[PDB]
RNA sequence: UAGGAUAGGGGCCUACCAUGGUGGUGACGGGUGACGGAGAAUUAGGGUUCGAUUCCGGAGAGGGAGCCUGAGAAACGGCUAC
RNA sequence: GGCAUCGUUACUUUGAAGAAAUUAGAGUGCUCAAAGCAAGCCAUCGCUCUGGAUACAUUAGCAUGGGAUAACAUCAUAGGAU
């Protein structure tokens, strides 16, 4: 590694841009994503913020979700996670 | 606060230069830095570079082949006649054989050699030689 | 009325009792008539100068006082007086030894017509008359308020 | 029909007909076609062969046409072969505001601001998702466009079309890529 | 860094290149500005409409959907509050400053966050006088500062 | 605003009215062994210091003031007073 | 020869007006020089129309072209343009 002499900043690696910080990308993207949470019974078509804020519901027993932390809402153990994308 | 990204991107640029880097990014990019960029090469002072869209301000990566000594802006953007360079020529530049003043006159940024071709003056950006 | 004073106000050489008709005669101003004139250098006079019923014998459109000389525009600085307003007039004098400007202003008194309606703060354009008082050389030519030139 | 004056070129008259004619075929194509057809029509051979047409909807079509784009042009792919039809956007490019001329030109539709909006339009189906400027030697800066991977289709032998055709539009060399990871 | 402190954090968001909305998105423009709308009747502001309407209702960014900003939408429906969401705040913490601060006489570190806040509330309404956002004879007046909130 | 006076504009002066005018972009006040300029000395460039004196403009005739004659003077190799 | 009515500046180019003297500078063998603006020549009842050039002269002011870089307000209740 003896400095950027030998990678090329243009094409830069493509997993070592998987760590830095999203602002300091090559071109900045969000860390977050979008999920279609799935509860135990029915109603499994909710879409839920990744990094969540508000403690989301459910139509049949509302089914409480996610709780908001200082990152990633913390799913519950008894509902199951699948993403959409772009 | 970034008062002047055209210095920022110089001295990155001359920085990256002395320590014998061959590839330079400069953020953020802008018109008269892609200017400055665009007379530096063509004189050959510089290699290839290319402009990174990022939505935002872009970003600039540039190609160092060795040949420049020194690159740098003057603050605050004094105002030069046709008959001023000289004088200018005598303070910023190792010789009258070689070295460059960049000016942005109203008919572009060009060197201090082109300017007196076109028999234009107008304010000084920067230099390099 | 416009007569608010302890004399009679009236355009000079406008015969204000002829019997005979107007709304037709040149020269308004004739067989009595309100008298306006264009003061020229391109500057269009205002209706309210033409379709006027106000006195002024140092407007620069319905009075006795012709504009010649220097032309200056500036911004109103105080308006709290009769008729009369101050100009600032903001510039640039280069310091040649460190080669760089200092602000500068200088306050100009000047006449403006009571057809002229004028803010604090408005941009004035103003016109060198002969000496109208103390202090007053020029007259007030054009008003435009501040915050405008709008429309795209 | 066109902008100015009453009569177009000779070359419409195929896309005229092209029109009128692939509606009776479809079920859901066959009711939507009801919206102005065209304003122009021009072709323009590409390197080698494959010549290409271009087609301009006014302006306020091209949001219902990107619901048939997908469908529209591959159904036109029974028609006069040796195509790649192309629909754009025509716009105004208005230049005129002056040293004074305190008119504002409002900053979203500018001059050449159209240009990189009638880019996304040759490529509708495929987002761009980069695109980068590079500065030659020689003065010759090139425009590199890395399109989303999900090609899926024939989006892969239009790349020099879309070259010709921005080259013949707009006066770029423009070089089309796809990304690596995906 | 902060304008009063001697921090340098830059935590922040970083919106998607991609402007265009993400294909799964199936509302439609008139969802949303109704949507819209009603959480400014429910006494809603901007900034916690735009959360509510990415958490529950799956829209990762207005100005993607309906193609403009929500405070352009509330203006253009007539919704949009008198004061500006951020003084409106300012002037909320500096109210509730005050009154901690009329019973602690001796908490002489109040006095000086009182200090930051009320410079930051002048500087953002001369800002606000400055682009017509706000009425030329609006004056902050501590005492009836609170009757406002 | 209206007059008076002047060769003539003007608070230049008078009667009446209004409360204005300048100022950290230094007003106001003070110092100058300060007449101003063209210019002088030294000057890589920038600059620093000087400019009573023969060319241009101003002011004075011991110090103030008033005035006649005259196209032109508040003249002093003109008058009147202190 | 037309014919309009216009964002304002800074900047830059070109022009004009710009006292002489001094400075820079062309010509000229006052015997040289500092100088001066003289003179020179066929060997004349004279001639070279002899010469008596040219720059610079901050800033401020007037006018022409340029619009890159900068400063002002102008920017979505349409009270907009045609
Ligand atoms: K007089
Ligand atoms: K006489
Ligand atoms: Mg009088
Ligand atoms: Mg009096
Ligand atoms: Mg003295
Ligand atoms: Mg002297
Ligand atoms: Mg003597
Ligand atoms: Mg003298
Ligand atoms: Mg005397
Ligand atoms: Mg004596
Ligand atoms: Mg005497
Ligand atoms: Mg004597
Ligand atoms: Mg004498």
């Amino acid at each position: 590694m003896v400095l950027q002499n030998d990678i090329d900043l243009l094409n830069p690696p493509a997993e070592l841009e998987k760590l830095k910080h999203k602002k300091k990308r090559l071109v900045q993207s969000p860390n977050s994503f979008f999920m279609d949470v799935k509860c135990q019974g029915c109603f499994n078509i909710t879409t839920v913020f990744s990094h969540s804020q508000t403690v989301v519901v459910c139509p049949g027993c509302q089914t409480v979700l996610c709780q908001p932390t200082g990152g990633k809402a913390r799913l519950t153990e008894g509902c199951s996670f699948r993403r959409k994308g772009d | 606060v970034r008062v002047s990204v055209l210095n920022d991107a110089l001295k990155s640029m001359y920085n990256a230069e002395k320590r014998g880097k061959r590839q330079v990014m400069i953020r953020p990019s802008s018109k008269v830095i892609i200017k400055f960029l665009i007379v530096m090469q063509k004189h050959g002072y510089i290699g290839e570079f290319e402009y990174v869209d990022d939505h935002r301000s872009g970003k600039i990566v540039v190609e160092l082949n060795g040949r420049l000594n020194k690159c740098g802006v003057i603050s605050p953007r004094f105002d030069v006649g046709v008959k001023e360079i000289e004088g200018w020529t005598a303070r910023l530049l190792p010789s009258r054989q070689f070295g460059y003043i960049v000016l942005t006159t109203s008919a572009g940024i060009m060197d201090h050699e082109e300017a007196r071709r076109k028999n234009v003056g107008g304010k000084v950006l920067g230099f390099f030689y | 009325a416009e007569q608010t004073e302890k004399a009679f106000l009236k355009q000079p050489k406008v015969f204000l009792c002829s019997k005979k008709t107007t709304k037709g005669n040149n020269k308004p101003g004739k067989e009595g008539n309100r008298f306006w004139k264009s003061v020229g250098l391109g500057f269009k006079t205002p209706k309210e100068a033409i379709e006027g019923t106000y006195i002024d014998k140092k407007c620069p459109f319905t009075g006795t006082v012709s504009i010649r000389g220097r032309i200056i525009a500036g911004t109103c600085h105080s308006a709290k007086m009769n008729r009369t307003i101050i100009v600032r007039r903001n510039y640039l004098h280069y310091v040649k030894k460190y080669q760089r400007y200092e602000k500068r202003h200088s306050n100009i008194p000047a006449h403006i017509s009571p057809c002229f309606r004028v803010r604090e703060g408005d941009h004035v354009i103003i016109g060198q008359c002969r000496p109208l008082s103390k202090t007053v050389r020029f007259n007030v030519l054009k008003v435009v308020p501040a915050g405008s030139k709008s429309g795209a | 029909q066109k902008d100015k004056g009453v009569e177009p070129s000779e070359f419409e008259d195929t896309v005229a007909q092209a029109f009128f004619d692939l509606e009776n075929g479809n079920q859901e194509l066959k009711s939507d076609l009801k919206d102005l057809y065209i304003n122009t029509a021009i072709q323009m051979d590409v390197v080698g062969n494959r010549k290409a047409v271009v087609i301009h909807v006014p302006y306020r079509l091209r949001k219902p046409f990107r619901k048939i784009h997908v469908r529209l042009v591959r159904e036109l792919e029974k028609k006069f072969s040796g195509k790649d039809v192309v629909f754009v956007a025509t716009r105004r490019i208005v230049r005129p505001p002056k040293k004074g001329s305190a008119v504002q030109r409002p900053r979203t539709r500018t001059l050449t601001a159209v240009h990189d909006g009638i880019l996304e339009d040759v490529v509708y189906p495929a987002e761009i998702v980069g695109k980068r400027v590079r500065y030659r030697l020689d003065g010759a800066k090139v425009i590199k466009i890395y399109l989303d991977p999900k090609e899926r289709n024939n989006t892969e032998y239009k790349l020099e079309t879309f070259s010709a055709v921005y080259r013949r539009l707009c006066g770029k060399d423009v070089v089309f890529e796809y990304p690596v990871t995906e | 860094g902060r304008m009063h402190s001697r921090g340098k954090g830059i935590s922040s968001s970083a919106l998607p290149y991609k402007r265009t909305p993400p294909s799964w998105v199936k509302t439609a423009v008139a969802d949303v500005d109704e949507l819209i709308t009603k959480a400014a009747k429910k006494g809603q502001m901007p900034s916690q409409i735009g959360v509510l309407l990415r958490d529950q209702h799956g829209i990762p960014l207005v100005k993607s959907v309906t193609g403009s900003k929500i405070l352009r939408i509330l203006k253009a429906h007539g919704l949009a509050p008198e004061i500006p969401e951020d003084l409106y705040f300012l002037i909320k913490k500096a109210v509730a400053i005050r009154k901690h601060l009329e019973r602690n006489r001796k908490d002489k570190d109040s006095k000086f966050r009182l200090i930051l806040v009320e410079s930051r509330i002048h500087r953002l309404a001369r800002y606000y006088k400055r682009t017509k956002k706000l009425p030329p004879t609006w004056k902050y007046e501590s005492t009836t500062a609170s009757t406002l909130v």
